[PDB]
């Protein structure tokens, strides 16, 4: 019965339910996982890099990306989706900066990005689906350190700690059981390493893992291999 | 059926629409939100869902227009776009005419632009049902709005699931209503909610949030440590 | 079958089926009734009050659309709406482009015009709601018309529209219409919709009336609170007599 | 109503029998069991 | 009795209501007319579905309960979606 | 029923009908392409041609601009038609900046194109897939690969169509800085992962070279004659 | 060969078009017919009327309308389908005159009509409007003048026709009384209408059910005969016969 309520975006089912998003929220599972922890100290993001084969340098798996100077985004979906999700939150803050000559605020960058995938097939804007990709901006305001997710469905919500793609379930329990509101940027990077670990494929050793943080001082910065390593070593 | 509900512009063979109906069900797929007025105030009082411990708060009162607040149960899509249509309006109204936008005018015009999209096969119906609480020269209203463009003015209403024990409290209190100060109104609310909710939970002060308006009292939310005031007065079953 | 569904395909009969279910869905909401007295209109209306928790006056179902035009509507409300918005733009339109009141049939006449536009195509369904317009002017007497689905615009002396028009139109015949003043066809009109009205069924009930006339000075507006209650004590007192 | 069914008849509710499996069928009620075998 | 000459086409679900509860130890103070009002258009199948979940929660909760046992024949179990609705 | 349209997602959450493009470009003769020191190389298979068939009118190597070159696997209306676009989004960037393009720049407007073409229901997805060996305006030898799915990567040496999967274990395995340290090695080692796919080896293969500050140079036959011989030479001296 | 019967621009293997052929069956829905009759120097339309109720406004209930100062028209079918026919027809008359300057010939308003109502059934955006009309009118230079509207853009003049539900046993008629003495007198002309109604429908007519339109070359603009002068007419021709 389930296959003529989800032939489009823009049909109710018997439930009241929108199956297209549902699916699209579904497909967010594909990706690889990340993970994402706020602290009084700033905000840390994790990903699982998925390697298909060596001799793919790492430089073009993008799952953790800069918005502007205090603000990082973590990717889990669609390649295209994150890329067009990514370049209309660069352009927002910038649009902010440019016309208010402040920094846009966590919360109200990811309810841009919110803003551009609500629409679903509104005759007004062209997509026609939802985008595929669950969206982490961890970063750093007025506010103190905060950490966002959005869903393909345009919802957004504050976290102090979450986990989405594949290890989503797997993962969430993890955080739950390690998570005290007071930790430190380091405890915070240990525990997410520790459940990357428990939740890959592969043994985790320097590549296969990103690792980046946003801190109430030093811009965002992705730990190269060097502090890889160092943390690897005593995760 | 299986054949008259897979788009708004059929009609079934019954005289019924299908796909509206399937929107004002959608509409009971969110968390229970219930509103009231009295004399000189109004409140809307809600249950803000957590998707989880971790995961704050999901917000649920959105501030229209400083005079005017809505709750929400339905698509945060459709949710989002009618609080923005609303917050143009009232600004256009305020910009043309230098006072604030009548409530009443206000439901209208939401109703209209939810009923065009249930008639021309071009977008689905806004799923969401709407609590508008506003205070006006007239005085304090409540409005609800479904997704079928059907507009309501009600005195003590409730919407979202398990929305039945709410209105028959309401009904069985609405003779205190009008002679109360906003202390007993807001706690006329949470013992709706409580009633609403099912026993073993209760309400705190992390997952419900209240708006009031009303006389020389813009449009202003409680959350969070907020709310304690209510809560801690409010009696226990 | 397979030719009811859009409304731009006729059936091997030749019928239109989305606009015959259109007439059904319009034949299952709350009853209204008008008629045209010798020098006024009266509507009636029987509004079903769904909860207790609404209070008086929610959901009127009977607009006015231009100050000497009262419509009274039944079937989707929604539609209604959208349908009496339609109605005030035209007659404003009117008013602007000839300096001078629409009449109210060639209001019904623009109204019908839309109606029938939007039950042509096949991208937009047939306007599922009924109605009735009434007037009175010096230079045109009291006028009433009746718009369905179909978009037709036939003109009345009465008509009842929703769940009760037989019935209620059998009462209306047995009237004395075109002689009988506005003050007792108010009271007639209470006493139809006491006696059509259905209890054991609709439940909740509530009487909303309305008229036109020169005692009025030829502008639509809603009864006095004083005509109404004596108006409906008149209505229960006939109803009281009949039962007896 | 294996160990105290007679809790029904003193609540007023009458202890039916008759359910339906439809769907690990065989071990999940081989567990509960734990025996009428059936082919 | 069929599904497709002289063919046959809230008071009656109270009443099927009380039929159903007759075998059951139910409290004077439950509202039947309201249990009734909350039905929206549920027939008797759905009545006879409510009491037989009211002597379930009889079983497991003790035994409201009625407004409860009718929620869940409506099947309320609403699965909370990341979408609000 | 989860198929036959662009913009509907399946249960597990795939867009069917684009992993069919990506299907359909797995059915075009190998591309191989490879990074060196200071040289970049294209190497692609022929599939040779009836002797009437005139051959310059067969293109599955295109220069987009000086500094960058495509190789491609797919349809080839689709190939005429993608590099049409990249060659005029090329200069267009020229006039914009007055910089020659970025090899991941050019990748990206292309992966974009793509993209843009695979979002609607009224167009087809590009069926095919490239990659664009260049040298960045600072000098470095810059690899992307492509998909249909407008998704785009950077690789130091990748195969693509037919020979794909066999080509790029091969590559895997005989990919080695001292494999590459020199620019002779590089175009031997491209031949080598050829000829698992390619029967004549100098008569069914095209190697396009670029250099740095040099221009696009196509390998003559006779020069790739000459290369396979040293190859050959070398395996038998190594048995 | 049933699937080519749900949309207007799809021929059916033999070269049918059954949307438009519905919309024919569409027109014999209404119940009500007509008829309408060129005598030597004048035209008139007569149709049935229904008022079933004494509650209906028979003043507003009407078949006939002027399209102009000297063009009349009779509709059958689909009420709404009818007015905005007919509506459609003034406005294009309306706009005849404001172009050229001179009234438009009921031909050219009849071809008019026709091109809209081919225009819909080619391209499928509206359904073709399932009503019948027959314009009546007086040409300076040909005299007299009747035509049909069908909708499928067909538009043959006649010298004398009929529509709705008995549109077949009125034609019969009507070709037997045109065989002989086809030049008819005003009062002639009106006999042979009503009597056509009268025998098709196997019954005679009171005044109030019936309604019947007349051009003159002498008074060459569309009058409705009243109540007073369709009762003589029917009273003088039943003595008479
Ligand atoms: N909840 C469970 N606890 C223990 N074992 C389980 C459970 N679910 C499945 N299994 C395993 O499944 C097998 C028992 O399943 P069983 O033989 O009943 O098949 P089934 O899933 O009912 O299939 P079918 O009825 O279609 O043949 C055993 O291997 C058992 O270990």
């Amino acid at each position: 019965t389930r296959s003529e309520y989800d032939r489009g975006v823009n049909t109710f089912s018997p439930e009241g339910r929108l199956f297209q998003v549902e699916y699209a929220i579904e497909a967010i599972k594909l990706g690889s996982t990340a993970i994402g922890i706020q602290t009084s100290e700033g905000v840390c993001l994790a990903v699982e890099k998925r390697i298909t084969s060596p001799l793919m340098e790492p430089s073009s798996i993008e799952k953790i990306v800069e918005i502007d100077a205090h603000i990082g985004c973590a990717m889990s979906g669609l390649i295209a989706d994150a890329k067009t999700l990514i370049d209309k939150a660069r352009v927002e803050t910038q649009n902010h900066w440019f016309t208010y000559n402040e920094t846009m605020t966590v919360e109200s960058v990811t309810q841009a990005v919110s803003n551009l995938a609500l629409q679903f097939g509104e005759e007004d804007a062209a997509m026609s689906r939802p985008f595929g990709v669950a969206l982490l901006f961890g970063g750093v305001d007025e506010k103190g350190p905060q950490l966002f997710h959005m869903d393909p469905s345009g919802t957004f919500v504050q976290c102090d700690a979450r986990a989405i793609g594949s290890a989503s379930e797997g993962a969430q329990s993890s955080l739950q059981e390690v998570y005290h509101k007071s930790m430190t940027l380091k405890e915070a990077i240990k525990s997410s390493l520790i459940i990357l670990k428990q939740v890959m494929e592969e043994k985790l050793n320097a590549t296969n893992i990103e690792l980046a943080t946003v801190q109430p001082g030093q811009n965002f910065h992705m730990f190269t291999k060097e502090e890889l390593e160092e943390v690897i070593k005593d995760i | 059926r299986n054949q008259y509900d897979n788009d708004v512009t059929v009609w079934s063979p019954q005289g019924r629409i299908h796909q509206i109906e399937y929107a004002m069900e959608a509409v009971k797929q969110g968390s229970a939100t219930v509103g009231l007025k009295s004399k000189t105030h109004a409140v809307l009082v809600a249950l803000k869902r957590a998707q989880s411990e971790l995961a704050a708060h999901q917000k649920k009162i959105l501030h229209v227009d400083n005079h005017i607040g809505i709750s929400i149960a339905g698509l945060t899509a459709d949710a989002r776009l009618l609080c923005n249509f609303m917050r143009q309006e009232c600004l256009d109204s305020r910009f043309v005419f230098d006072r604030p936008l009548p409530v009443s005018r206000l439901v209208s015009l939401i109703g209209s632009k939810t009923q065009i999209p249930t008639q021309r096969y071009g977008r689905r119906p806004y799923g969401v049902g709407l609590l508008i609480a506003g205070y006006d020269d007239m005085g304090p209203h409540i409005f609800q709005t479904c997704p079928s463009a059907n507009y309501f003015d009600c005195r003590a209403m409730s919407i979202g699931a398990r929305s039945q024990s709410a209105r028959t409290y309401l009904e069985r209190h609405m003779s205190e209503f009008m002679e109360c100060n906003l202390n007993e109104l807001v706690k006329h609310g949470l013992r709706a909610l409580r009633e609403t909710l099912p026993a073993e939970q209760d309400l705190t002060t992390k997952n419900v949030s209240i708006g009031i308006v009303g006389k020389d009292l813009e449009f202003t939310i409680y959350d969070d440590d907020d709310v304690s005031p209510f809560l801690e007065g409010l009696e226990e079953r | 079958t397979g030719y009811d569904l859009s409304a731009s395909t006729f059936s091997p009969d030749g019928r239109v089926f989305q606009v015959e279910y259109a007439m059904k869905a319009v034949e299952n909401s709350s009853t209204a009734i008008g008629i045209r007295c010798k020098d006024g209109v009266v509507f009636g209306v029987e509004k079903l009050v769904l909860s207790k928790l609404y209070e008086e006056g929610s959901n009127k179902r009977l607009f006015n659309v231009d100050r000497h035009v009262g419509m009274a509507v039944a079937g989707l409300l929604a539609d209604a709406r959208s349908l009496a918005d339609i109605a005030r733009e035209e007659a404003s339109n009117f008013r602007s482009n000839f300096g001078y009141n629409i009449p109210l049939k060639h209001l019904a006449d623009r109204v019908a015009m839309y109606v029938h536009a939007y039950t042509l195509y096949s991208a937009v369904r047939p306007f599922g709601c009924s109605f009735m317009l009434g007037s009175y002017s010096v230079n045109d007497g009291a006028q009433l018309y009746m718009i369905d689905p179909s978009g037709v615009s036939y003109g009345y002396w009465g008509c009842a529209i929703g769940k009760a028009r037989q019935a209620a139109k059998t009462e209306i015949e047995k009237l004395q219409m075109k002689e009988m003043t506005c003050r007792d066809i108010v009271k007639e009109v209470a006493k139809i919709i006491y006696i059509v009205h259905d209890e054991v069924k609709d439940k909740a009930f509530e009487l909303e009336l309305s008229w036109v006339g020169e005692l009025t000075n030829g502008r639509h507006e809603i009864v006095p609170k004083d005509i109404r209650e004596e108006a409906e004590k008149y209505a229960k007192e006939s109803l009281k007599e009949e039962d007896e | 109503p294996l160990l105290h069914p007679e809790r029904f008849v003193n609540l007023g509710i009458e202890p039916p029998k008759g359910v339906l499996l439809f769907g690990g069928k065989t071990l999940c009620a081989r567990a509960v069991a734990n025996f009428i075998r059936v082919i | 009795a069929t599904n497709r000459d002289r063919k046959i086409e809230e008071e009656a679900r109270a009443r099927i209501m009380q039929i159903h509860s007759r075998k059951m130890n139910v409290s004077p103070d439950v509202n039947y007319e309201e249990l009734a009002r909350c039905t929206d258009d549920f027939n008797g199948a759905q009545c006879k579905a409510v009491c037989v979940e009211a002597g379930m929660i009889a079983l497991r909760r003790g035994a409201e309960d009625y407004m409860e046992g009718i929620l869940e024949v409506q099947a309320k179990k609403k699965a909370n979606l990341q979408y609000y609705a | 029923s989860y198929d036959r349209a662009i913009t509907v997602f399946s249960p597990d959450g795939h867009l069917f009908q684009v992993e069919y493009a990506q299907e359909a470009v797995k059915k075009g003769s190998t591309a191989v392409g490879v990074r060196g020191r200071d040289i970049v190389v294209l190497g692609v298979e022929k599939k040779s041609v009836a002797k009437l068939q005139d051959e310059r009118t067969v293109r599955k190597i295109c220069a987009l601009d000086d500094n960058v070159c495509m190789a491609f696997a797919g349809l080839t209306a689709d190939a005429r038609i993608v590099i049409n676009r990249a060659r005029v989004e090329c200069q267009s960037h020229r006039l914009t900046v007055e910089d020659p393009v970025t090899v991941e720049y050019i990748t990206r407007y292309i992966a974009s194109l793509k993209q843009r073409y695979t979002q609607s229901n009224g167009r087809r997805p590009f069926g095919i897939s490239a990659l664009i060996v260049g040298f960045d305006f600072d000098g470095t030898p810059r690899l992307y690969q492509t998909d249909p799915s407008g998704t785009y990567h950077a690789w130091k040496a990748n195969a693509i169509g037919r020979g794909a999967k066999s080509v790029r274990e091969f590559l895997e395995k005989n990919y080695t800085d001292e494999a590459i340290e020199t620019d002779d090695l590089t175009i031997k080692l491209v031949i080598k992962a050829l000829l698992e796919v390619v029967q004549s080896g100098g008569k069914n293969i095209e190697l396009a070279v670029m250099r740095r500050d040099q221009s696009l140079k196509i390998l003559n036959p006779e020069e790739i004659e000459k290369y396979v011989a040293e190859i050959e030479k070398e395996k038998e001296e190594n048995e | 060969s049933a699937g080519f019967d749900r949309h207007i621009t799809i021929f059916s293997p033999e070269g049918r078009l059954y949307q438009v052929e519905y919309a024919f069956k569409a027109i014999n829905q209404g119940g009500l017919t007509s008829v309408a009759v060129r005598g030597k120097d004048c035209a008139v339309i007569v149709t049935q009327k229904k008022v079933p109720d004494k509650l209906l406004d028979s003043s507003t209930v009407t078949h006939l309308f002027k399209i102009t100062e000297n063009i009349g028209c009779v509709m059958t079918g689909m009420t709404a389908d009818s007015r905005s026919q007919v509506q459609r027809a003034r406005y294009e008359a309306a706009n005849w005159k404001y172009k050229y300057g001179y009234e438009i010939p009921v031909d050219m308003l009849c071809k008019r009509i026709a091109d809209i109502s081919q225009v819909y059934t080619q391209n499928a955006e509206m359904r073709p409007l399932g009503c019948c009309m027959i314009l009546i009118g007086i040409d300076e230079e040909q005299g007299p003048q009747v035509y049909k509207c069908d909708p499928a853009g067909y538009y043959c003049g006649f010298k004398a026709t009929a529509a709705g539900v008995k549109q077949t046993e009125s034609t019969s008629f009507l070709e037997k009384k045109v065989k002989k003495k086809f030049d008819w007198t005003f009062e002639q002309t009106v006999e042979t209408a009503i009597t056509c109604l009268s025998t098709v429908l196997s019954i005679d007519f009171k005044p109030s059910e019936i309604e019947v339109g007349v051009v003159t070359v002498e008074n060459p603009k569309f009058r409705i005969l009243t109540e007073a002068e369709i009762d003589a007419h029917l009273v003088a021709l039943a003595e008479r016969d």
